[PDB]
């Protein structure tokens, strides 16, 4: 079973053959103070900003304040063992993380050390944590779909390959659920997934990993973890490590989806770091450069043209464009979007999905507010059929909500207004969807066709859900080839509409909800 | 289940490597303690000063 | 060896020879008059100066006093020897009985369990309280948080949870009083002794009268005892009387430690200070910890950073509202803000889930209608809206329940309600079976049969 | 004992505190404002006979001492939800 | 000059019937104080084990208070309201 | 720490001493001025909030080994800003600037045992080419390193100790 | 030779100590080797003796205390003239389009004084945009300044794209686009759009994207202003487009705290109004040449009370306010007629017909805004029949102001419409009168000219 | 599988106990830069048996 017990010895012994006797030279400094994870270092004349500073043991610090006669650095780990007068060695290295294909299905901390207990990492080398985003001339327009599996999101608010779509809302409104369902849906789409957990408690991450493992999604996903207990440096650096890990795929011509969970907690950790460094607080006690943090973080998510990929790969990969899609999550306290961090993140991203408590309590789950939510890429990210169906739908629902506000006390409704009110109520009922139940493109297209072409009109509101379920089952058993054609091509034509109309008529005649 | 078993086996192997390394270097320390030579020390000094 | 050089409230600076500077979190000792005062190291300043927090009253300290360096952090007794006794933050006995027969002492500052050790569990834990187990059920080994303002009834709910949960749990229990009333601690201890259940509970008490250091560090001692009981392989119950005071003590001491204020004047390390404490209260593959924590809400502002940070660490959250309490409805649980991780059709099953969501939707519709009702009155409503209002009011009344611990207030005897009875009653109310009964019929009734019996006499 | 305008005390700590440059918290009171009242009010208690005997050095036996307190707080516009109340 | 005393105030039954400044100095014209020594102004309240439960009645005259809001010996009872109420 | 505030005074004093070719006397005066600052009663006097001129004139009284025209001016300038406590650091920065001006560097050598003169000569010769300055070695051999030698100049460190090799090897774990 | 040394590196702010007789002047450029890459620093303040505080025009990462800094005795100078056309340049005037060297003949400092009082002009020649609400409520003038106010996601970018497609193509003259703090994707899409439509040869692009350090975003707008001023001084008429003015002040706010300034107002830098005036006063039409400018202005949380949007209001001539409240209904362009205004909207310019139509529309919408409050609670039956008629016709006008843009077909899926001023006037006159009382409200939504609203009514 | 690897670890101990013998390389062949005479000829087995 473990005959390797002999060979591990040879593996250990060959290290001595690998070791080097050369006497190196390094710059040296001494710790003068230790407090709350921040250390002040005297000396280190050659220290660079952002440099990795090596401490006693295998611990590291990041140099941030290069003041005269003193260096301020933050410890990336448990700082309590440090003491005044300890000797500190300045390396030449910037922060780097393990990166590669082998990270899939592994749980690693912000430093890249595997914490899942599945043994050491297989990886393809190391990449810098801090890196610049591709310039203007290296990008390509976003025109490819990433399917969320949610009717509301995929219809009204399309997300494209290379888009930055903010998920924003109050606590306990389903922000995490939507993102993990988006991760689950990618199990067979070929898009790699990265889930970055900032400041969440470890048991929640255990539950998330268990849910991803209950489906086939975990083998396609990388999980980066920075629990609430870990030092602020690790939490604030966590998104960048995930960004670099996703950028690994983006430059080779593969698609990656990266979920930043609670960037607000990253901003909180950075505020703590800045205040401990005695930097001047700005508005809401946040440091001034907090916008630069999120802006330079989020600008990495982009779609690059084939030329950039060929240049990066030195001709190994030709003709393929890489893309990184980011879905940041922001928590608002009472729907107040005027707060500093929400305003910055809303300014940066290419759109937002608003989840709010009132709709969630009303039973509208997912509680996507069609009015304030918007996608700035729009129809270019959708397949042709989905675009055709949903384009009218989203504004129709918004204006229905307005009309329902207006009409609430009027006894007499014009028949056009009655049509709008009934249609809006039925469409609002239609978009509700249970958790962990993604729908394929063909099924969403079929249901939206059933809604748009008026077939839902006579059905009473409560039976609409059973109508949808029965239609899905009937079409799946009787009309599989058309579903396969729609899922593969996503095309739309006169014969496609005719077949859909025939399917709707046959279902509505023969079947029972 | 099979993947869990294989992962536990790999973890056990890495554990054994961690076990051996610490006591190995600790024994090498004593090898230095009981095999050091003043001529060897002078050789080390002269070697490093010859390449400083 | 050390010399005191500054005394600023609870913070004392001590100078040591540069070759002997104590490590962070080391315990120091200084004679203060006719008593011995313990100091805990917080920060290492330059030049051998160290900044410490006094575990006691700092008045009477002069400059230049000799300070003795203990080479270990604060260590408290643990194990079965702590069972049935009241202990100080420093692990000293506070009851008049003799010394604690300790066999082992543990440092209070410990690392959280690793990600691998964590264990998942879904065993629903039943309570006698209709609203809690209906809207926000919680599982064995999970975290429960009671959020409320001043006077809404966090402590009463926690005592009722203690009474109900202790029935089916035979393991040990730990109660940690942090910055609360001493009178409540004495009453709890006496009622535990009278019931002869004291010998299963370890009580760590640092109350509001204590200086900030005791309130700041007291919770960690209770956590250390709970961790000792857990690592033995048992199933433990942990109750924190008020988690908010810990952060409040941190805020009080933060300014003197030389840290710039943040947000609403809280310490910048608020989130890390809360997380390091909360992460240690977790069930593990070796043993499980069930935790109930009361969370004070300053000025009823649920958006304050201290309540806001706590929300993410808890599995089930019960929010108490002053407005409901003013109606006389107890427990004053707000059902539109209370939420639990366990409200999931897979675990609770479909019927419970559907009943809970129906109640939630009915109450949301009532909240939506109330603004119109306030101005135009109920007469303007549509006939279905009036039925919605009538059912919502009945639901609101039915959520009330007489508590056994509240008999000293209401006089009426307490009730225990099964989950089956509450789900059946609420489903019956929503289906309209009881639309002929008055609202008062449902007020303060244990079960629906008691509601119909009260209706006969109105 | 009936303290009058414990509120007028809290305004006074704020002045001694703001004059000492201590960072104010909610409203303008310093975070220590809870400790101020908590340590003043907590002295009002009923003590068992054993404490009386220990304090009196055996002079008084079997009698329980007590100290009732009636603090007074003044609310603006009947707002019971203010910080100090 | 630093006196050796931590802040202390005169105490004793002889204070009864006097109007006294916070330092213990009398402000009425009725001469010096007879007192039973001094006591510390800042002190720690009795601990958990030294308390006893409240079961004796302090009767204020008003019917509403003694009926609806009983006050016991050793209890702390906030009187809260707006101006001139 | 007074490190940052001592710099301008040290630089000014050194430039003045260079223009008057009197560096050694200045160094001695600075040492004397740094010693009186450490006096226990003078420490309390300096801690008190006396007026700058009275504190200065009281400080000049305790010094009769100062070049009055320049040393008194220095002390009065530091007194007017309350920097008198910085004198022990002004002295150190003055020494450092003098050593930089004379292109001379101190080097500390640590080894398991006393070195031979030839090894010391080779070390000094290598260091003089490394720094392009004259060097002055001092030997502070240590009980804990069991072999090898450590060379420290400024804050650049070259380690050849066997202790360093042992720890650097364990790091490959 | 290099004569200075870095002594502090905090964030994006670097302090350099020079000899006391060669202190760099304010706004002078500095050069330092950040490893392989050359880095440029801009001097902001002279303080102490020989020390200067500087903003790095690039990433501060990798800088060390002690690095030698070369003194370039001139401010940042950028290429100007026809050579810039069709090229994409950064804040420093370096090509970033991979097309090769700029090959300029002249270089200009980005910091320069505004035109003097005597040189200004008042040639308010009316300009048509082809948008109903903009042409009606807030007519443009040649040589004027236009601001598009709005929150995030209200339509500023698509409105500016439609304005470009309308005027800048027909303008027959040079144009400058300053991408201050823009998204890289949108800048790339705009460049490809200009290339495919084959008009890039007439336009020069300056880009400072969000990811760039605060110095680049702070100074990038001045480069565009300098190029536009070079074109203007030749005597040409040029169009200047600014991606977002607000981000310039945001970069200033970022750098201000480290520069030792105390905070003010809502945490803006104290010099907010001074910087805003300094930038805005160079965008003017002098007697030699005219600069027409359209600026998008971000409104934080749609609060027009915020000092950054509040201050810029005084510098513009026509102000178009986009409101999320209208955008929540999906009725784009979402221009608010009751907040938008223009200096040109007076009878002497527009003629009495246009002025009367605009005033009528404003009054009708104002009345409807009051009546809607009664309707919301009491219901529509409580109104007078004349108030009911006013509500109906106002609700019609509100929808008629909408218009599909054929730069938004990707979103809507519908063909764009172009409208002349005369047809807009006639349509709003007809809706104000009884000509179209019988058409439904939806009959006007995103239609275009009045002449086709009847067609949608028949189709509805 | 866990019960298999539990006994296999007890089997593994002897290979770990054997291979700790080879420590002369790790310290000696690095610090002296030449091969060395086995001065610790008795101390090597002493370390082997005492440490594991
Ligand atoms: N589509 C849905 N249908 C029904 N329940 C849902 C749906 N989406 C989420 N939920 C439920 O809502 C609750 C909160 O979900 P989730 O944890 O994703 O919220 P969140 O906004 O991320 O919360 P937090 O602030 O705690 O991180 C859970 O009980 C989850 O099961
Ligand atoms: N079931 C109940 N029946 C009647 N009254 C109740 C009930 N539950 C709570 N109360 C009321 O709650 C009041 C305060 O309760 P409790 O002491 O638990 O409050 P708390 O929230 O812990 O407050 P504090 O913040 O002051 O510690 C009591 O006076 C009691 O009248
Ligand atoms: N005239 C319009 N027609 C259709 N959609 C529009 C229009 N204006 C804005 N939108 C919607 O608003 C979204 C954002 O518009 P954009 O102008 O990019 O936002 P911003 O004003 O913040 O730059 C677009 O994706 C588009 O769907
Ligand atoms: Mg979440
Ligand atoms: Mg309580
Ligand atoms: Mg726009």
């Amino acid at each position: 079973m473990q005959l390797n017990s002999t060979e591990i010895s040879e593996l250990i012994k060959q290290r001595i053959a690998q070791f080097n006797v050369v006497s190196e030279a390094h710059n040296e400094g001494t710790i003068v103070s230790v407090s709350d994870g921040v250390i002040r270092i005297h000396g280190l004349a050659d220290a660079m900003q952002g440099e990795m500073i090596s401490l006693p043991g295998n611990r590291y610090a990041i140099a941030l304040n290069l003041e005269r006669d003193s260096v301020g650095a933050v410890v990336m780990g448990p700082y309590a063992d440090l003491a005044e007068g300890m000797k500190v060695k300045a390396t030449g290295r910037i922060l780097e993380v393990p990166v590669g294909r082998g990270l899939l299905g592994r749980v690693v901390n912000t430093l890249g050390a595997p914490i899942d207990g599945k043994g050491p990492l297989d990886h393809d080398g190391f990449s810098a944590v801090e890196a610049i985003a591709p310039g203007v001339i290296e990008r390509q327009s976003v025109d490819q779909p990433v399917q969320t599996g949610y009717k509301a999101v995929d219809s009204m608010i399309p997300i494209g390959r290379g888009q930055r779509e903010l998920i924003i809302g109050d606590r306990q409104t389903g922000k995490t659920a939507l993102a993990i369902d988006a991760i689950i849906n990618q199990r067979d789409s070929g898009i790699k997934a990265i889930y970055v957990a900032i400041g969440q408690k470890a048991s929640t991450i255990s539950n998330v990993v268990r849910k991803l493992e209950e489906h086939g999604a975990l083998a396609n996903t990388i999980v980066v973890v920075a629990t609430a207990s870990e030092s602020a440096a690790l939490q604030y650096l966590a998104p960048y490590a995930g960004a670099a890990m996703g950028e690994y795929f983006r430059d080779r011509g593969e698609d990656a989806l990266i979920i930043y969970d609670d960037l607000s907690k990253q901003a909180v950790a950075y505020r703590q770091i800045s205040l401990l460094l005695r930097r001047p607080p700005g508005r809401e006690a946040f440091p001034g450069d907090v916008f630069y943090l999120h802006s330079r973080l989020l600008e990495r998510a982009a779609r690059v043209n084939a030329e950039y990929v060929e240049a990066f790969t030195k001709g190994e990969v030709k003709g393929k464009t890489g893309s990184l899609t980011a879905l940041p999550i922001i928590e608002t306290q009472a729907g107040d979007v005027s707060a500093f961090v929400p305003t910055n993140v809303i300014s940066i991203t290419d759109g937002q999905i608003f989840l709010e408590t009132n709709l969630f309590n009303a039973g509208i789950r997912p509680a996507v507010n069609p009015g304030i939510s918007v996608s700035r890429v729009g129809g270019a990210a959708q397949t042709k059929i989905m675009k055709k169906l949903s384009g009218g739908i989203r504004t129709a629902l918004a204006q229905y909500r307005e009309l329902a506000a207006f009409s609430q006390f009027a006894s007499d409704l014009d028949d056009a207004t009655r049509k709008q009110l009934d249609h809006g109520q039925k469409v609002t009922e239609l978009l509700k969807q249970k958790q962990y139940a993604p729908m394929s493109v063909a099924q969403q297209s079929l249901v939206l066709f059933a809604a748009e072409r008026g077939y839902l009109a006579d059905v009473e509101l409560s039976k609409i859900g059973s109508f949808e379920a029965a239609l899905l089952a009937y079409v799946d058993r009787d009309h599989a080839p058309l579903m396969q054609e729609i899922n593969q091509t996503g095309g739309y034509n006169d014969e496609i509409e005719g077949k859909l109309k025939g399917i709707l008529d046959s279902f509505k005649a023969t079947q029972s909800w | 289940a099979q993947a869990e078993i294989e992962a536990e086996r790999k973890r056990a192997r890495e554990e054994l490597r961690k076990q051996v390394a610490i006591l190995a270097v600790a024994g090498a320390e004593k090898i230095i303690e009981r095999s050091v030579d003043e001529a060897a020390n002078s050789d080390i000094v002269d070697k490093l000063v010859a390449e400083l | 060896t050390g010399k005191i050089v500054q005394v600023i409230g609870a913070v004392v600076d001590v100078e040591f020879p540069q070759d002997a500077v104590p490590r962070v979190y080391d315990a120091l000792e200084v004679q203060n008059g006719n008593e011995r005062l313990v100091l805990e190291v917080q920060q290492q300043l330059g030049g051998g100066i160290v900044r410490t927090i006094a575990m006691g009253s700092s008045d009477g300290l002069r400059r230049g006093l000799d300070v003795k360096d203990l080479e270990h952090p604060i260590e408290v007794p643990v194990g079965k020897a702590t069972l049935g006794r009241i202990m100080n933050v420093l692990g000293e006995p506070v009851d008049m009985k003799g010394e604690i027969g300790e066999e082992e002492r543990w440092a209070i500052h410990r690392a959280a369990p690793s990600y691998e050790e964590l264990s998942n569990s879904q065993e629903l834990l039943e309570t006698g309280i209709k609203v809690i187990d209906l809207m926000a059920p919680f599982a064995k080994g999970g975290k429960v948080g009671l959020f409320g303002g001043a006077g809404v009834g966090k402590t009463v709910n926690m005592m009722e949870l203690i009474r109900n949960i202790a029935i089916e749990h035979s393991g040990y229990s730990v109660f940690a009083g942090v910055g609360e009333r001493t009178r409540e601690g004495n009453d709890f201890y006496h009622e535990m002794t009278d019931s002869n259940v004291i010998d299963k509970v370890s009580l760590v008490y640092g109350q509001m009268n204590e200086p900030p250091g005791n309130r700041l560090r007291v919770a960690l001692t209770g956590l250390t005892m709970a961790e000792k009981f857990r690592d033995e392989g048992r199933d433990v119950l942990l109750f924190v009387d008020n988690i908010y005071r810990y952060t409040l003590a941190g805020t009080e001491v933060s300014a003197l430690l030389g840290r710039m204020p943040s947000a609403v004047g809280y310490q910048p390390t608020l989130a890390e200070e809360m997380g390091v404490l909360q992460e240690r209260i977790t069930s593990t593959k070796t043993g499980s910890i069930t935790s109930v924590q009361a969370v004070y809400v300053p000025a009823d502002d649920l958006t304050d950073p201290s309540p806001a940070t706590t929300f993410a660490h808890l599995d089930a959250t019960v929010v108490l509202s002053r407005q409901i309490a003013s109606l006389g409805i107890y427990p004053a649980v707000d059902p539109l803000d209370s939420t639990s991780r366990q409200l999931d059709p897979l675990v609770v099953g479909q019927e419970h889930y559907d009943t809970a969501r129906g109640v939630q939707s009915i109450l949301q519709r009532y909240q939506e209608l109330k603004d119109i009702i306030a101005i135009l009155g109920m007469d303007e409503l549509s006939e279905e809206d009036k039925l919605v209002v009538a059912r919502a009011r009945k639901i609101q009344r039915f959520l009330s329940q007489p508590f056994f611990v509240a008999e000293v207030f209401t006089g009426s005897p307490g009730k225990y309600v099964s989950l089956k009875d509450t789900i059946r009653g609420f489903k019956g109310i929503m289906e309209g079976e009881y639309d002929h009964l008055p609202e008062q019929a449902f007020y303060m009734v244990g079960s629906i049969e008691e509601a119909v019996e009260k209706a006969k006499k109105l | 004992i009936i303290y009058d305008d414990l509120s007028k005390q809290a305004v006074a700590y704020r002045q001694i505190s703001l004059l000492l440059r201590r960072p104010p918290g909610r409203e303008a009171f310093p975070g220590d404002v809870f400790y101020l009242h908590s340590r003043l009010l907590e002295r009002a208690a009923r003590v068992n006979a054993e404490y009386v005997e220990a304090f009196t050095k055996g002079e008084v036996k079997g009698k329980t001492g007590s100290l009732t307190a009636l603090p007074i707080i003044e609310t603006q516009a009947g707002d019971v939800s203010a910080f100090v109340p | 000059k630093a006196t050796g005393r931590i802040l202390e105030v005169p105490v004793g039954r002889g204070l009864l019937g006097r109007v006294v400044n916070t330092l213990g100095a009398p402000i009425d014209g009725k001469g010096p104080l007879d007192h039973d020594g001094f006591s510390a102004v800042e002190a720690i309240a009795p601990g958990v084990i030294e308390r006893q439960s409240v079961d004796q009645p302090v009767q204020t005259g008003y019917k509403a208070v003694d009926s609806m809001i009983p006050i016991g010996r050793g209890q702390r009872e906030l009187i809260i309201g707006d101006r001139q109420t | 720490e007074f490190i940052t505030v001592a710099r301008p005074y040290a630089k000014a004093a050194f430039d003045f001493a260079v223009e008057h070719q009197s560096v050694e006397r200045w160094q001695d005066m600075l040492a004397f001025a740094a010693e009186v600052t450490k006096n226990e009663q003078m420490a309390e006097l300096l801690s008190g909030a006396l007026a700058p001129e009275t504190l200065a004139e009281s400080f000049i009284a305790v010094a009769g080994e100062q070049l009055d025209e320049n040393g008194q001016n220095l002390i009065r300038v530091m007194a007017e800003n309350g920097r008198l406590n910085a004198l022990p650091d002004v002295l150190e920065q003055f020494i450092h600037l003098r050593a930089v001006s004379e292109a001379t560097a101190e080097v500390d050598v640590i080894s398991a045992a006393a070195l031979s003169e030839q090894q010391l000569a080779k070390i000094s010769a290598a260091m003089e080419k490394r720094l392009s300055r004259k060097v002055k070695l001092n030997a502070k051999i240590d009980k804990s390193v069991m072999a090898g030698v450590i060379i420290r100049a400024g804050d650049m460190v070259i380690d050849g100790s066997v202790r360093g090799r042992l720890e650097r090897l364990a790091d490959v774990l």
